[PDB]
């Protein structure tokens, strides 16, 4: 299976939809119908053409200003790669724990030496007791 | 713009517990990578070197409306608790035990890792009933492995689920490490000559025609034998120390005895220095 | 007897990092390493105009390890719906005694080009990589050649499907190929 | 309402116990000691102690249990190889007479009872030879002097009861072991 | 931290001003101030975000068949915690010896 | 539940359980 | 569109590894 | 509808109980109801 192709297709579709929303929402953004080119009616048809933005203009701007961040988060979540292919922060943890256990072993050996010194010195004192 | 700068400004102000790109990576980058059966990613089963038995992982991220709440990934469900009181005699085991017991997700994770570890330990050691039944009589029923080198004390250190002589701590770590040691010895890469993909000692058969003794010593046994030898050595050293220290009490007017033990005692090997040490004299060391 | 397999190929110099990184974290425990070999490719012939497989190329790494050669020649027919397959063998010999007997038996050399590289511990199979270096005794396609070197007896030969699946996984900058 | 759950609960209990025995012999004992005689439901039929190595000559009589469509007085109506070869520990699955604990429980009970029977049999001829000897929980003990030494045990999983005298002469007591297993 | 920083930058640049640039042409309501917003944040920001997304899409695609990006999976990290446990046991033993010494006073 | 509880029919077996979460 | 595989390097390395075909 | 409904970790294996369940209307005939007092 090749999911990278599906991810690239989804990204291309999202980019194309964003470009279309940026382009298909400029039919009345750069003009206000200064002239009456409607051969049918300019008072009852042209007035309803712009008052019907919810069905004509705002029908794309609604999802066009909502699907952007949604698709961004979707793409950022579906692909949580963490795939540097080397796992940079792995050998660091290894060295950290190795130094930790090395210092622990050193402290244990030093404590062993101290305890043996105390014992051997006390065993000589143990001989002194004639009882 | 308000919905963008209000619902996504969580990590922009202060990094808090949030499964969205802020919490799932912390455990991932520390434990596993992206995997999906349904929503399960990177089960901790030691299958990289286990080769004993497989177990899946019921893991699934979740959210909740609260203050300081992480993803709380789900999870065997048990626990382990080891305590050693091995001095007794019984005709039949089967009773209960004496049970007496922060990144919560990580706590659950490490608890599952530990319970799987002890499960694998018991599975490996359990494979010792059917064996060469000689010089080591032993019985096993349920989580208990009773044994006796000679009738002086008890055995079968064990554990159980949750929901004086300090022979308690340094009895479990050895058998615990035994598993990873068996993994290591049968895994650091060979690299014998170019890539025959074998073992170093095994490859070394060529350079020297080792005797049958070394041929046998190439491999070795494990499990029950090691723990039995360890317990025998321990109880024997204890009895020897007891006898030596009691000798002084039993004979005081007689020339006393000084005690001196080594500073480096091997697993199986050890040494003790003992002198006559006549009282009030130093020129009697003969 | 045994068998032989190969997944020969090549790759550019700049495109090695992502390749070796991908190939590393597949079945290796830890601590990846490398090795420099030593070229002593010889030839044992002179009676039937058909040379033998005397490529006695053994690594010049830490001593103690014994030098040896493997049988690689005369690709036999067969391998129905399978990859490259040829009867192979292996024989270890004493340190520096092998070349001594080779020179005493009256043989000649074949090549003096050394190809050092990295190694990678696979699973039921094994892979290797190296780059040809034209150098003197003590010190050139200019491309890291890789392959899937693995030896095994007859058995079931089901490993061909696994090798094909690995080659499918190793799609971007490497493939398999036979030799004749 | 009485009869419905009665047969049902005990039936599912014996079935899941059979399943547990299967799981246990699957990884713990294996082909060493395992013969499946359970045909199809309604009854368990195990076979563990048998001619696995043809050494021993109860040696083949295994255990089994069923429901028999009788009163609920008996939980499972257990039965096995000829029991009570002696009159110690009441010989009725000592300390685990009751069921519903574990199938392995009854197994260890059976093998321990048989081992005790064999130990008493050997103690009989040992005592009729000369006085005197003793016994213990795992097995019997016979002295040689007047004091410890000369320990002998029983293989709880198979024939050829083992023995171990502290000292020397290894790989030689194996002849004694073989002769005891044979004759 | 390379991929983490790249993801953080992509997230911070996800909410670009392109979505808010829909009120730039109406800025000419004073003659036939901030008219510069109609040039830099009109389409160039969206173009750059799309280019960055396309670049991020065309990665190495390491994950092919199984479980890559491993790295703990293994040995004595466990034994590192075990050594910590030994340190704790030594602490307990030292505490017991100190209690014995105190009783010896 | 109350209602009428006239669920007669037959079947009275099936399983009505779920645990599919182990690569199976 | 960075190229990651060299086709010419693959065919050339395979022929120069088996024998000295092309050296003399 | 989110907290819980039927059963989360309700694993098969011993579902085998099912298997035997497939014995019981059979071991004994369900009685007619038709009575919602």
């Amino acid at each position: 299976q090749s999911k990278e192709t599906l991810l690239q297709s989804y990204n291309k579709r999202l980019k194309d939809d964003i470009k279309s929303i940026m382009d298909n929402f400029t039919e009345i953004i750069k003009t206000a119908k200064i002239e009456d080119e409607t051969q049918v009616s300019r008072a009852t048809q042209g007035e309803q053409d712009n008052y019907e933005m919810h069905v004509r203009a705002a029908n794309i701007v609604r999802a066009g200003e909502s699907l952007m961040k949604l698709v961004s988060d979707l793409k950022q979540f579906l692909i949580l790669n963490d795939f540097p292919s080397v796992n940079e922060a792995i050998d660091q943890r290894n060295q950290q724990l190795r130094t930790l256990q090395e210092e622990c072993d050193r402290k244990l050996i030093t404590l062993r030496d101290e305890i043996s010194i105390d014992l051997y010195e006390l065993e000589e004192e143990y001989y002194s007791s004639s009882s | 713009a308000e919905r963008l700068t209000k619902s996504v400004t969580e990590n922009q102000e202060n990094k808090l517990q949030r499964d969205f790109n802020s919490e799932l990576l912390r455990l991932r980058q520390h434990w596993k990578l992206r995997k999906v059966g349904d929503k399960i990613l990177g089960d901790l089963s030691y299958r990289s070197a286990g080769s004993l038995f497989p177990h899946h992982g019921t893991f699934e991220v979740i959210k909740n409306t609260d203050l300081d709440l992480d993803k709380k990934i789900p999870e065997l469900e048990g626990s382990a608790y080891i305590k050693v009181s091995i001095q007794k005699q019984a005709p039949d085991i089967g009773d209960l035990g004496t049970v007496n017991l922060s990144p919560h997700w990580q706590t659950k994770l490490e608890a599952a890792q530990n319970v799987l570890l002890c499960k694998e330990i018991f599975a490996q050691l359990s494979r010792e009933a059917v064996q060469i039944k000689s010089q080591v009589p032993h019985i096993v029923v349920k989580n208990q492995i009773i044994s006796q080198p000679f009738p002086s004390l008890q055995l079968s250190i064990s554990l159980c689920h949750s929901s004086c002589p300090e022979d308690h701590l340094y009895v479990l770590e050895h058998n615990l490490h035994l598993l990873i040691r068996e993994f290591h010895k049968q895994t650091m890469m060979p690299h014998p000559a170019s890539a025959p993909f074998g073992h170093k000692r095994m490859r070394l058969s060529g350079p020297q025609a080792f005797d049958k003794n070394e041929i046998n010593s190439l491999q070795s046994s494990e499990g029950l034998l090691e723990k039995i030898i360890k317990q025998a050595k321990h109880i024997f050293l204890r009895s020897r120390a007891a006898a030596t220290i009691d000798s002084l009490a039993s004979r005081i007017e007689d020339p006393q005895i000084q005690a001196h033990w080594s500073n480096i005692n091997d697993v199986y090997e050890s040494s003790v220095k003992v002198l006559i040490t006549s009282q009030g004299y130093e020129q009697i060391c003969k | 007897n045994m068998m032989e397999y190969l997944l020969q190929g090549s790759v550019l110099d700049h495109s090695l990092e992502s390749l070796i990184h991908r190939l590393r974290g597949l079945c290796d425990n830890m601590e990846p390493e490398t090795f420099l070999d030593h070229e002593m490719v010889f030839l044992l012939k002179g009676q039937q105009a058909s040379p033998f497989v005397l490529r006695a190329r053994r690594s010049m790494d830490r001593a103690g390890a014994p030098w040896h050669l493997r049988y690689l020649g005369q690709p036999e027919m067969g391998d129905k719906n399978r990859h490259a397959l040829v009867r192979n063998c292996v024989d270890i010999a004493t340190s520096e005694n092998l070349t001594d007997f080779l020179m005493e038996m009256g043989f000649r050399m074949d090549h003096e080009f050394v190809a050092k590289g990295h190694l990678f511990r696979k699973g039921i199979m094994k892979i290797m990589v190296y780059k040809i270096f034209r150098i003197l005794v003590p010190g050139l396609s200019l491309s890291y050649l890789v392959e899937l070197s693995v030896v095994a007896p007859a058995g079931q030969d089901m490993v061909s499907d696994d090798m094909k699946n690995f080659a499918e996984q190793l799609k971007p900058l490497v493939h398999l190929e036979k030799i004749d | 309402m009485y009869n419905c759950l009665h047969s049902f609960c005990l039936s599912l209990q014996l079935e899941v116990l059979h399943s547990q025995t299967l799981m246990l012999i699957r990884e713990r004992w294996g082909d060493l000691v395992q013969v499946e005689r359970y045909h199809a439901g309604k009854c368990l039929s195990l076979s563990v102690w048998n001619q696995q190595v043809l050494g021993r000559k109860a040696s083949v009589h295994k255990v089994t249990i069923k429901i028999d469509e009788n009163d609920v007085s008996k939980p499972l109506q257990i039965f096995h190889d000829p029991p009570l070869p002696a009159s110690d520990s009441k010989l009725v699955e000592r300390a685990m007479k009751i069921d519903h604990l574990s199938i392995e429980k009854l197994l260890i009970d059976s093998v321990h009872a048989r081992a005790h029977q064999k130990l008493q049999e050997l103690k009989a001829i040992l005592r009729g030879f000369n006085a005197s000897i003793e016994t213990a929980l795992p097995a019997l003990v016979v002295p040689i002097l007047e004091p410890e030494c000369l320990h002998i045990f029983v293989d709880l999983h198979s024939g050829m009861f083992q023995l171990m005298l502290y000292g020397l002469d290894q790989a030689t007591l194996d002849d004694m072991e073989k002769s005891v297993n044979d004759d | 931290n390379e991929r983490l920083r790249a993801l953080e930058d992509i997230e911070r640049e996800i909410g670009a001003i392109l979505q808010n640039a829909g009120t730039v042409i109406l800025e000419l309501s004073k003659e036939k101030r901030l008219l510069d917003r109609q040039a830099a944040a009109f389409t160039a920001s969206v173009q750059h975000v799309e280019a960055e997304l396309s670049a991020q899409i065309r990665y190495l695609t390491q994950v092919a068949t199984g479980q890559p990006h491993e790295g703990s999976s293994y040995s004595s990290r466990k034994d590192c915690q075990m050594a910590l446990k030994r340190v704790d046991y030594a602490r307990l033993k030292l505490s017991d010896v100190a209690r014995t010494c105190e009783q010896m006073l | 539940y109350y209602k009428f509880p006239k669920k007669k029919d037959v079947e009275f077996l099936p399983p009505q359980l779920p645990s599919d979460k182990f690569k199976d | 569109n960075k190229q990651t595989f060299n086709p010419t390097d693959t065919n050339a390395l395979v022929a120069a590894v088996a024998f000295g075909k092309g050296l003399s | 509808k989110a907290k819980r409904k039927e059963e989360p970790s309700s694993i098969f294996q011993r579902q085998r109980v099912d298997a035997l369940l497939l014995d019981l209307r059979q071991k004994f005939p369900p009685k007619f109801v038709q009575l919602k007092p």
